[PDB]
């Protein structure tokens, strides 16, 4: 998504210090953090989290690095979906497929050898954070840490 | 919205004298502990309702929603106070609504529900002088003969919890003197239940890890529980918690429900108070007390993901079910006062 | 000792109580001592039971410095040479000393070493030839095994100290103090946290030392560990011994320090010396340990000597009630990050190999 | 009976054995039977103690439609009315009906429900009045709570099955069997893994049932779990009951199934019905359990007790050697990823709220 | 480099008869188990050395290092065989280099008839094996204590004699999970023996492991072999004990001999675990089933080394992160593969 730069400016535009971090080196930064806060693009029944890819990439660190994890979610983002593992979610296009290399022959800041748009599409855009990693879930209904009241408030929504 | 923006201090001191009197005794620790805070809180509010002039209920709501915000400003950490308040607020709005409906039989004045609120308040009072009795019963469904229990720091609720089982079943218990604050009380407890025929073993507050190897269950009595199920317990209780988690030893909590509060632990540094360093270093080492930094925390915090079971005056419940007690005991608006 | 039917009595001391096996028997007085006991040994035996803060290193030193005097004052029964009879004399000194306080690991390994050099000693020498030799060996032991190792550890220890750190120690480790004072003398900019605990608040004397060198120090009892650890960034522990599994064996509160440190992501550094390694291992902190009399915590309050009584003064005669206080507990290795031996910074699990480097390529 | 005596031994059976409290006492015979007992109860009573592969859910049914006949054949004495005496009659049934085999949770909750509706009916209704609604109240309790909820679960459970799965069951859970059976008829492509265990191989009957529908199945004993789990993709579990903390209460190996699934990253789906839920709470799998006679372990081979001269056959008369076999254990929630009740797929920890969604329906 | 290239078939059977004779019993499993394999694997080479012709020494090692590759190709899983071989290879090259220096001891500047010492060296390791259980059981008293609750599985004779030693003086309780279906018979026998030894022994089903682990102090285990990564190749049903023990923070303890140690590395386990006949699991009679289902029965479990907490050996107790040092002091990295 590259949405970090947009998030960066919008914060810097509001006079607060920023420092972009490539998605590959979040772990090295955790010891320096005191709190981890991410948004929500969707919430399932079991307390899980549907957000942009790499959201779970963080919460495991916060877990292992013993740092808390909070996610901001609006009520109207709850969903009836209930994925078993951290993978079983409906996805449009085929994802993470391989090639077939028949016997032929086709042929440190290296900033221009990047995966093309095609092979980037093969990557997924969403990951899922299981509820065990969400120390706190904040909504318009309040903050919900039970991840069972997630469901009770959920049932209260679907009439 | 404190009361000062609704009534003047002298008027507060005149019409509601016990309030300011209690506020004095609150910030000055003349009253202390969660239980003693609760009982005195309702007794104050009882007289308040017993000596107040009002008309609408909405204005009556705004009054109690103000003194509490002031009353909680006294010593907020003793959440036992505010918990009693929010209980009354719901106790009003639902009593009002239940009486707003009987009057809507076919009519399609509205006050002097006084004594009912008092009778509703007294129902809270008589409920408290009972939590121990209501809690000490569920013991026989957990503690068994020859079991080994660890517990820290003279929690009265926990005392009668075990002494009940010790009447019929015989077993052992390890007591860690909640040093420095819970020192005196802890030794008394140990001495007390020792006479109750239960193998008692007093230890230093530091030998926790050594014995957790052969400890069956651990039992704790807190000072308060927060909205995330976190525990605000007396000094030095995260050790035994972390000691248990490292040994797969389950953690149980025997606490009344009034200590439950939906305040959310945003910043713990604004929660854990600090008492006098006299409790850990004498005034005499004048060289030291001038050359170093001495601190004595009153409370300790443990996060909920370390508790395995709660014991309440209502029953045993997992932490994930705690919220459904609050909505059944409090109202969401009265979270912030 | 009526006999070793009193050892059969120990065989009866295996009952329900987890501490049934832990030996409580001591002799803290010179009543009815045997004849064959050296004076300078008596003083030590008294120093053992009554001293506090008796650093595990100094004991080994004070033992050896005392041992030389025994041999230097020893004379063999002529007609029977020295090596054939020296051990039983010394063996009669240990058996006394243990009745004052059980042997530390820092001492037992030295004992097993000297007893070795006695056997291997060349018979073709004489007394004044022989005894003079091992005295140097003893002195060599103190030079190489402890003092130098001590002098090496500190240097390697303060090396990994970084300006702006916050160090946390607990209950006066002469080695840990020895490296802390070095850190100030090299201009390292930092500050120290001192954790203490009941009963004999061994941490105050660590505060006394560090303060007398002018260090921003902080004194809080262990039941505040949850609070203070957020300020801390590194942890230093001096151990009584390190186990061949990699576990650290130190004073009773050592474990919670390492535990709370892990769950707060701070490192745990075990500054220990090679001669305090042991081939043995422990899974529980209860199988092999030593006690202190439970009376010492009857005194509630901030003092120890001062006659401030308590509510438990009758616990000896109150059934179903007993006070105790273990002095040591193990610490699982996965919580220790590094061990600082004179062989350098090693992972604690590498201990038993180092012991083999002594057994191998030597005799 | 011996009354307080036989009710004091129980509270004397509290000593060294961690199973001292587990009630071993049974009655596998109609000898010395009382007369306050309806026949159809006795047959049921003999069914419980002698049937082996039976009663994850069929008991509650077979108990209820038996209970109807009891009340049907019942008639109140002329003196007191109906509700003033019926319970005591039923109370005398369950007391017998316990000594044949302790109550399940599915049975116990239903009993707790029946005694309620007894106490709430209006006195105006006569016998033939009072009886007739109870059966409907019972027949509804069966259709509403059991059969329908089953069909709801079977649908919802089969929903999250995917073409290509490899799913694992353990010891014939009539519910989970109905799932896989239903799964084949809808045309889902998959195959099943069946884990059996000693003693009474409750799993082979699941193999028979599934194979009689043409299902690619695999039969391996529990001790080979480490092997086969690599193949598996999903795990289905039918429980005896679920606990207020969210723990799943089922037969012996139900824990290890969930365990290795976690450590192999496969999900643990708990198919259980709502009324099986209980406000009870327990931590270890030994506080509340139910024993099977250890004699069945003597069977060395692969058959029920028959030509099995086990070398243990005299264990009842060999000191310090006593066999045993629990048939229920407590699996904590951290392994269970989801429970599927007729209220829908819920997180196991969300159980006790659902129970509170009933006391609202019931005053 | 197997021997079939160096020597043919019949010639081996004439000069080295027991070899081909053994291989039969080794693939046919007439001789199985680690101990029984080792002792036979040893005295075979005794005759080999006692009946071989050679001149230099590199040729001699090339012979034994060749037959072993076949002698392990028969049934590799019984690692006890090759372990005896790899140790023998070091035994001679340590002897050779040792006698190669007594030559230039004072020399101012042949290679045979050193067989008897090699045989005596071989004969030594045999005497060590009949000792293995004896010099291990004495380590019990350093761990087992009265009133303690112990859990084990199977019927490892080493674990048996381990406990019974402590049982003579101290009294306590154990829990025996029968190694169903394979370790069934031996387990029950062991339990009955543990009773007469004065142990509050209790036989439980193979699946009751999780139930009682909640109140189990230590768990003792005896494997079938230990691999290069410290992983354990053990009899069936052991991973249940390990995972249930770790999930209960229960310390895992392994009481194995040292000959079962082998530096072969567990590349793929599917080539390690073996499967006996399903007869041990389901009766042959259920003919409808055996045709309509896939039935398997293995008797080898694997546990990763990060699970065990301590090993008990004839040398002593050592943590898992130390076994390598035992290897290089017992084997030679040249003889890892064969």
């Amino acid at each position: 998504s590259g949405s970090g730069c947009l998030m960066t400016r919008t914060l810097k535009n509001a006079c607060i210090p920023t420092c972009m971090v490539l998605d590959s080196a979040v772990s090295f930064t955790m010891n320096r953090v005191d709190l981890v806060l991410v948004g929500a693009e969707g919430v399932v029944e079991n307390g899980g989290l549907i957000n942009q890819i790499g959201t779970f990439q963080l919460a495991v660190f916060a877990k292992h690095a013993h740092k808390p994890f909070y996610a901001v979610a609006e009520s109207h983002k709850f969903v009836r979906m209930f994925p078993l593992s951290q993978y079983d979610i409906p996805f449009s296009r085929p994802i993470l497929e391989f090639d077939d290399p028949s016997p032929e022959t086709v042929h440190a800041i290296h900033n221009e050898l990047i995966m093309n748009e095609e092979q980037i599409r093969n990557n997924p855009t969403l990951d899922v954070t299981p509820p065990e990693f969400v120390s706190g879930l904040i909504t318009d209904l309040g903050i919900i840490d039970s991840k069972s009241g997630v469901s009770e408030e959920l049932i209260k929504l679907y009439l | 919205g404190p009361i000062s923006e609704f009534m003047s201090t002298i008027n507060v001191e005149h019409t509601y004298p016990a309030v300011s009197s209690l506020i004095a005794d609150l910030k000055s620790r003349k009253v202390q502990g969660p239980f003693a805070v609760a009982v005195e809180t309702a007794l104050v509010m009882r007289q308040v309702i017993s000596q107040t002039r009002w008309s609408t209920v909405d204005q009556l709501i705004d009054t109690v929603r103000a003194v509490g915000s002031t009353l909680v400003k006294a010593q907020p950490t003793e959440f036992s106070c505010g918990n009693i308040i929010r209980r009354i607020l719901r106790l009003i709005r639902e009593e009002y609504q239940e009486l707003l409906k009987t009057a809507d039989e076919n009519e399609k004045g509205g006050m002097d529900m006084r004594a009912v609120i008092i009778s509703g308040i007294q129902d809270v009072i008589d409920e408290l002088d009972k939590i121990n009795t209501d809690i000490e019963v569920q013991s026989m469904d957990h503690l068994h003969s020859n079991e080994i229990i660890l517990t820290q720091g003279c929690s009265k609720t926990v005392e009668a919890f075990l002494r009940f089982a010790a009447k019929k079943r015989k077993f052992s218990v390890i007591v860690a003197e909640g040093f420095p604050n819970n020192q005196k009380g802890s030794h008394a407890m140990a001495k007390r239940l020792a006479q109750a025929g239960i193998d008692t073993t007093v230890i230093s507050d530091a030998t926790i890890f050594a014995i957790m190897s052969r400890v069956n269950k651990v039992i704790l009595g807190t000072h308060a529980i927060l909205g995330n199920g976190g525990l605000v317990t007396y000094s030095g209780a995260q050790l035994v918690a972390q000691a248990a988690r490292h040994h797969a030893t389950p953690v149980v909590v025997c606490s009344g429900i009034y200590k439950l509060s939906p305040v959310y632990p945003y910043d713990l540094e604004s929660i854990i108070q600090l008492s006098s360093p006299d409790k850990i270093m004498s005034f005499n080492e004048g060289d030291l007390i001038s050359r170093a930094e001495i601190l004595n925390p009153y409370y300790d915090y443990i996060p909920p993901d370390l508790v395995d079971l709660f014991i309440t005056n209502l029953g045993g419940y997992p932490p994930s079910y705690l919220y459904r007690i609050m909505n059944d005991t409090y109202d969401a608006s009265d979270t912030i006062l | 000792t009526d006999a070793n039917l009193q050892e059969k009595k120990i065989f009866e001391e295996k009952q329900v109580s987890i501490f049934s096996h832990l030996d409580w028997r001591r002799r803290r007085t010179t009543e009815n001592i045997p004849k064959d006991i050296h004076p300078a040994v008596i003083r030590l035996g008294l120093k053992l039971a009554n001293y506090k803060i008796f650093g595990s290193n100094q004991r080994c030193i004070d033992l050896l410095k005392t041992f030389k005097i025994v041999i230097q004052d020893y004379q063999t029964p002529y007609g029977t040479t020295l090596s054939r009879h020296l051990t039983t004399h010394i063996n009669s000194q240990i058996a006394y000393l243990v009745s004052t306080r059980p042997l530390s690991i820092s001492m037992g390994n030295a004992i097993r070493f000297l007893k070795l050099e006695i056997s291997v000693l060349d018979i073709d020498l004489t007394d004044d030839e022989g005894k003079e030799l091992l005295l140097e060996k003893i002195d060599s032991y103190i030079r190489d095994r402890i003092i130098i190792a001590g002098q090496v550890i500190v240097q390697a220890a303060t090396e990994k100290i970084q300006d702006g750190d916050v160090i946390l120690t607990y209950l006066h480790s002469s080695t840990v103090n020895d490296v802390l004072i070095h850190a100030k003398n090299v201009g390292k900019k930092f500050r120290v946290v001192v954790v203490d605990s009941r009963p004999e608040f061994e941490g105050r004397v660590c505060l006394k030392l560090l303060t007398e060198h002018g260090i921003e120090c902080t004194y809080v009892m262990i039941s505040a560990l949850s609070y203070i650890m957020q300020e801390v960034t590194k942890i230093f522990l001096g151990g009584h011994a390190m186990l061949s599994n990699g576990a650290l064996y130190s004073r009773a509160g050592t474990s919670l320090i390492s535990l709370l440190g892990h769950e707060s992501n701070v490192p745990v550094i075990a500054c220990c010396e090679s001669y305090k390694f042991t081939e043995r291992i422990q899974l529980d902190s209860l199988v092999y340990n030593e006690l202190a009399p439970g009376d010492q915590l009857v005194n509630m309050g901030v003092d120890d000597f001062e006659e401030k009584p308590g509510v438990l003064a009758n616990w000896k005669s109150v059934k179903n009630l007993k006070l105790l206080s273990l002095k040591y507990d193990v610490t699982p290795p996965r919580l220790i990050t590094v061990c600082v031996c004179e062989m350098g910074l090693l992972p604690s699990t590498s201990v038993p190999a180092i012991i083999n480097e002594f057994k191998q390529v030597y005799a």
